[PDB]
């Protein structure tokens, strides 16, 4: 349906990526090393 | 009085266990490994060559492990006992003689150290080998414990013992609406593949190997094989019976529908297939491919012109294949115990420390190339410091595997895990039995119960009681008391044998006349045939009996299918039997007399004869009596004795023969959990958790099991006196009746004592923690949380510790100068006593801090208590004594079970126990409650009669209540009774607010975070069945995730502080109460390209 | 570990009876049951106390760590 915006197809490929907030994916404290130990989603997004 | 052979028979058993113990099989698998294996693999892996210089090699000449040539004694090795207080592991040192050249035609020998071996316990590295109990006391070691464990890094792990299917065997397997596969899972010394062996259609037979593109037709294999003039295939694989040649015909006309076809066409056709070998020696790639395939198609590697052995042995593949094929129930079942083999902790540190060197040597030759690819001043003195920097990967992955039981091979290609497990110290029957544990092999479909069943080919190899409950029931096995695991024979000196005794070599046979006499199979390969298999069967056997071959090779015969088999290899479970010839046993009592009187220990009765062990197979060549009286004339063998079909565990429990046997299961995972005495160096021990009896009683109802284990040295109960009878109301449903003032006086006491370990770890800016503190108040006393803290910062040996209280005083530094605070706080619901500090220092130069709370426990309302017959309970009540029924000489009950627990459980052998410990008590003599044996009722009736108690054990009391005479007579007398390690007091949890996950904004997941109990799927199905929406609403958000978030009413977007943050506008935000589970998961489908726009109404407006 | 004092269901004093117990198997050597019975043990309690006590208080005073 095209009555709204973003019913538009060409919103269905990837061109902007919405990196979640930091609360989605918690970076956790003291973990191992004395330095802070990110997360899976985090280094993927680093990454891409 | 004279020896009689049938109750005296039964002195083999401990004859047995004196120099083959319980725990053997880990000990003569580490001895082999150490002795012959490490030899072996310094001989495989002995000659490390580099592309460049060649006139330079390095040679492994020997190895050896904790000993050097210098003296006689072996190197000092830091006693177990002090390795697992200190955290190190029990390893010794591995040394190998090199021969390296020199570059002025210099030959030369070493003695050098590669690396550090973890040394299995009372092997023959270890310092306790042989140790006199005297040296065992200097050594803080037990005399009891079993040994055959590894200490890494202070963590007792055990290897357990691994069932798998055997290799290099043929197994056929049917299906419905499927096919007929079978498979040979053929395993080289650095190779193993799965010769798959499928049918697809119309009755057609082909061959499916992994490297093989698609399934070859077999006639194309036989052929290929040198079998190729197409009449002695099916005269191979069907003989001369009509139906097979029907079945079989089909695929004989594939073979001539592509082409008609000589050896060597099959040859390139199935050459064709072959994928890849990671494209080196690609001038290989022609019909020459196919001899590579088919050489490493199995385990009978062909090297010469001659295939006739391969060729045979698709043949009998194909043939089993066939008689699948015309009839079911020609399959073999997977789950039989002579189609499986024991792995043992020997093999597989054998094969870890060959991938290891593998590795080592790898390095080392890279290292070498680096060195010696320099141009000039290429001095050759001392090239070994490379391999003394080198050793050190030996030591870390041979010690990282056995502590994580994850095994990465890369030569073999597996990722298995589990290997070892913390050995078990919650009892010494516990340990014992966690020694000789199997567990089996996985990617077993577990949906179904076929490998879970009791088989009865386990009789007296694998227990068959002692089986775990709730999800690996059946999987992990136990051994049976008196069994053996056989070793590796060379099969060529009986090959050789065989052709003496009258097997004509497969060479000189015609397919034609294969059929009509007995195949001759040597480890599942058929060697040759014979005529009167019966006769070279009977050869065979008196030629072991007489000691010419090895008592661990078993030869037995198939009449279904026309086949000899003798096998020679290891992990073969077999136990001893007493041969019995012409209607009569072989051991008549005068070697029993010689056997007790000292002379003649069972390897004698070996020597002589007169015992043999059997595999599953060759059971089925006998026929075993279980007793004398009836040895008729037509049986081969007599049971040793009988009772020895149950392991070490289930030899605890009393009269298991009158017991449902679910009972006698649940007493074998009962008695592990019982609290007792663990060692005699218990309190020299330093342990996790550790529950100890204060008043341990040895069983008035023995086993000779128990005393064959030393249970009775080390026992976890209590004889309490027992009235059955309904009482007070709170006992129904297992609860128990406990006496306070029989817990007043001491039964039932313990105490938990629980370690506590701290490093003071060095870190790279020269810093480290410190345990200074210990800060007063300005009266001089020292603050509430440092009470019991002691001027070193560490809790004072014998002071009480409450909970919040501080008993390692640890500061750690701020730039890991300044020192922020990071004590060990006691958390207990009740307070500990402090009963050791342990300070040392690890091998790595660091500080170590063991602490040892101990906590005496009262058995309390909810303690669980059990029986030895798998009747178990918490205590429902706590009465006093007055309050309990009493007997003419005032004897009052120590515990009161329900007789309600017995009608349906029928442990009729807790009643005999109960009578025979009775007996026992007033006689002075402990009773023996032995499997198919023990006290017969008779004689303890007689005893109690004699002593003016009722025949059956049940007398007049009056209650303690009314005083009155009770109206039924109640069955009064000592039954043993264990406590169990599950205490209330570790169970009771209760949670108001606190922790909580912040990534799902939820409470904690665990009792010791202090987290809530989930309520799930099924109990909100059971709220929403109720009707109650409000109730839903406040458990699963008012009480579990309420968020207040902002909602745009135009789009249906999440805000924050009031604000749209998309429209930007602020006036449609409303306020609304979520779960943060939705707002989490709205936040993620964001994440992704989903939106999940909230629509919103009101709730009034009508 | 070392002889309960009472007897956990009577609460006689049998924790001074059993050295004599040890002594009468020992010395001048009784049946165990009339060794008990010697000793005014006559309840099946009592009796039991003292038969099936293990002294393992023995066995860990050999690793005595202040020698
Ligand atoms: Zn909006
Ligand atoms: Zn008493």
């Amino acid at each position: 349906d095209a009555t709204v915006p973003s019913g538009r197809p060409e919103t269905y490929i990837w061109r902007y990526l919405p990196a979640p907030p930091v609360c989605i994916r918690p970076s956790v404290m003291m973990q191992d090393s004395p330095a802070s130990n990110e997360d899976d989603l985090t280094v993927k997004l680093t990454e891409i | 009085d004279e020896i009689n052979t049938a109750q005296d028979k039964w002195h083999l058993l401990p004859a047995f266990l004196k120099v083959k113990g319980l725990v053997k099989q880990h000990l003569d698998s580490f001895n082999y490994f150490v002795d012959t294996d490490l030899k072996k693999i310094i001989k495989a892996n002995q000659l490390i060559l580099s592309d460049v210089d060649p006139e330079f090699y390095l040679k492994y000449v020997d190895i050896r492990v904790g000993k050097k040539s210098s003296s006689s004694t072996k190197d000092y090795l830091t006693p177990p006992h002090e390795c697992r207080l200190r955290d190190m592991t029990y390893s010794a040192p591995i040394y190998v003689d090199i021969e390296y050249t020199r570059g002025r035609n210099i030959i030369m020998h070493k003695d050098v150290e590669i690396g550090r071996m973890p040394i299995m316990l009372r092997s023959n590295k270890c310092i306790l080998y042989d140790a006199d109990e005297s040296k065992m006391a200097k050594l803080n070691e037990c005399p009891l414990d079993p040994g055959g464990y590894f200490i890494v890094n202070g963590t007792e792990k055990v290897i357990l013992v691994q069932e798998q299917l055997s290799k290099n065997r043929i197994i056929v397997e049917a299906d419905e609406k499927k096919g007929i596969v079978q498979a040979s899972v053929t395993s080289s010394t650095h190779e193993r593949k799965s010769k798959t062996y499928v049918i697809t259609k119309n009755g057609k037979i082909y061959l499916k190997h992994n490297s093989i593109a698609e399934e070859i037709p077999i006639a194309i294999v036989l052929k290929a094989c040198g079998i190729l003039s197409d009449l002695e295939i099916m005269q191979l694989v069907c003989g001369n019976d009509s139906s097979y040649q029907d079945i079989f015909a089909v695929n004989l006309e594939e073979s001539s529908k592509l082409d008609i076809y000589t050896q060597q066409q099959a040859l390139e056709y199935i050459g064709a297939k072959v994928k890849t070998m990671r494209r080196q020696k690609l001038t290989i790639l022609q019909e020459g491919i196919e001899a590579i395939a088919t050489t490493v198609i199995a385990h009978l590697t062909v090297e010469a012109l001659d295939f006739r052995e391969k060729a045979l042995y698709i043949a009998m593949m194909t043939r089993r294949v066939v008689m699948a094929m015309y009839n079911p129930k020609m399959i073999d079942d997977r789950d039989y115990v002579g189609n499986k083999r024991l792995e043992l902790a020997g093999q597989l540190i054998s094969l870890l420390f060959e991938d290891l060197f593998k590795k080592f040597n790898n390095d080392f030759k890279l290292s070498i190339d680096k060195v010696l690819k320099k141009p000039n001043r290429a001095m050759e003195y001392d090239a070994l410091l490379s391999i003394n920097v080198h050793s050190n990967n030996i030591t870390s992955g041979l010690n990282r595997a056995i502590s994580t039981g994850n095994w990465s091979l890369k030569r073999f290609k597996m990722e298995r895990a589990g290997v070892t497990h913390v050995l078990s110290r919650l009892s010494y029957i516990s340990a014992l039995g966690m020694m000789t544990r199997i567990s089996s092999q996985f990617e077993k479909s577990r949906k179904v119960s076929g490998p879970r069943a009791l088989q009865p080919s386990q009789f007296g190899m694998l227990c068959t009681a002692d089986t775990p409950e709730g999800e690996a029931c059946g999987l992990v096995k136990n051994l049976a008391l008196m069994t053996h695991i056989t070793t590796d024979d060379e099969e060529e000196p009986i090959k050789k044998l065989c052709y003496v005794l009258g097997v004509e070599d497969i060479t000189l046979i015609d397919s034609a006349s294969l059929h009509l006499n007995y195949g001759v199979y040597l480890n599942g390969t058929l060697i040759g045939s014979i005529r009167f298999p019966t006769k070279f069967v009977t050869q065979f056997r008196h030629l072991r009996r007489t000691g010419k071959v090895s008592e661990f090779i078993s030869i037995y015969s198939n009449s279904h299918q026309m086949a000899v088999h003798i096998a020679t290899d290891g992990g073969r479970i077999c136990r001893p039997l007493i041969i019995v010839s012409d209607g009569q046993s072989r051991v008549k009592d005068i070697h029993l007399r010689k056997l007790l009187d000292g002379e003649l220990d069972f390897d004698d009765f070996l020597k002589l004869g007169l015992v043999e062990y059997l595999d599953v197979n060759e059971e089925n060549d006998s026929y075993i009596a279980l007793y004398e009286k009836d040895i008729v004339p037509s049986m081969t063998h007599l049971e040793i004795e009988p009772f020895t079909i149950l392991g070490a565990v289930a030899g605890l429990i009393p009269y298991p023969h009158h017991n449902q046997s679910p009972r006698n299961t649940y007493q074998c995972a009962m008695g592990k959990q019982a609290i007792g005495a663990i060692a005699y160096n218990q309190f020299k021990r330093i342990d996790t958790l550790l529950y100890l009896m204060t008043y341990p009683q040895q069983p008035m109802v023995k086993t000779k099991t128990i005393e064959l284990i030393d249970y009775d040295k080390l026992p976890a109960g209590q004889n309490a006196t027992v009235a059955v009878m309904s009482y007070s109301g709170y006992d129904i449903e297992d609860a128990l009746v406990l006496n306070k003032s029989s817990i007043d006086r001491g039964f039932g006491r313990c105490e938990t004592r629980r370690k506590t370990t701290t490093v003071l770890k060095r870190y790279a800016n020269h810093t480290q923690d410190i345990i200074g503190g210990m800060r007063v108040d300005e009266n001089g006393d020292p603050i509430w949380q440092h009470q019991s803290l002691g001027p070193d910062g560490l809790g004072e040996v014998g002071m009480k510790v409450q909970s919040g209280q501080i008993y390692i005083n640890k500061s750690v530094p701020t730039n890991s100068t300044q020192y922020r605070e990071a004590p060990v706080i006691y958390r207990g619901p009740e307070p500990s006593h402090i009963d050791q500090v342990m300070m040392s220092v690890s091998d790595n130069d660091q500080a170590l801090i063991k602490v040892l709370l101990r906590q005496n426990r009262r058995p309390e309302l909810g303690d669980k208590f059990s029986s030895r017959h798998g009747q178990k309970g918490v205590c429902g009540i706590i009465v006093k004594q007055e309050d309990m029924p009493f007997n003419d000489q005032g004897i009052v009950p120590d515990i009161i079970m329900n007789p309600h627990g017995f009608p349906s459980r029928m442990t009729v052998g807790k009643m005999i126990e109960l009578i025979s410990g009775k007996a026992g008590v007033l006689n002075g003599t402990l009773e023996y409650g032995t499997c198919f044996g023990g006290s017969k009722l008779e004689d303890m009736s007689k005893i109690l009669v004699d002593q003016g108690f009722n025949y059956s054990g049940k007398d007049m009391l009056y209650s303690g209540i009314t005083g009155e005479c009770l109206q039924a007579y109640i069955f009064f007398g000592p039954i043993y009774y264990q406590k169990l390690k599950h205490m209330v007091l570790d169970k009771m949890h209760a949670r108001a607010r606190g922790p909580r996950a912040v990534l799902t904004r939820q409470p904690t997941e665990g009792r010791s975070r202090d987290g809530g109990l989930r309520l799930g799927e099924m109990e909100r199905d059971c709220v929403i069945a109720y009707g109650a929406s409000q109730l839903l609403l406040e458990r699963l958000m008012i009480s579990s995730d309420a968020f207040e978030v902002d909602v745009c009413d135009k789009c249906g977007l999440m805000g924050y502080s009031g604000w749209c943050t998309t429209c930007k506008s602020a006036e449609n935000i409303i306020k609304m109460t979520i779960p943060y589970a939705a707002k989490l998961l709205f936040q993620e489908l964001l994440s992704m390209n989903i939106a999940p726009r909230l629509r919103l109404e009101d709730i009034f407006q009508q | 570990m070392i002889v309960p004092v009472r007897c956990f269901s009577c609460g006689k004093v049998v924790g001074d009876k059993w050295e004599s117990y040890l002594n009468l198997l020992q010395e001048d050597e009784l049946d165990e049951g009339t060794a008990l019975s010697r000793l005014g043990l006559k309840r099946y309690c009592c009796r039991r106390m003292i038969l099936t006590h293990v002294d393992l208080i023995e066995k860990f005073l050999r690793y005595n760590p202040l020698e």
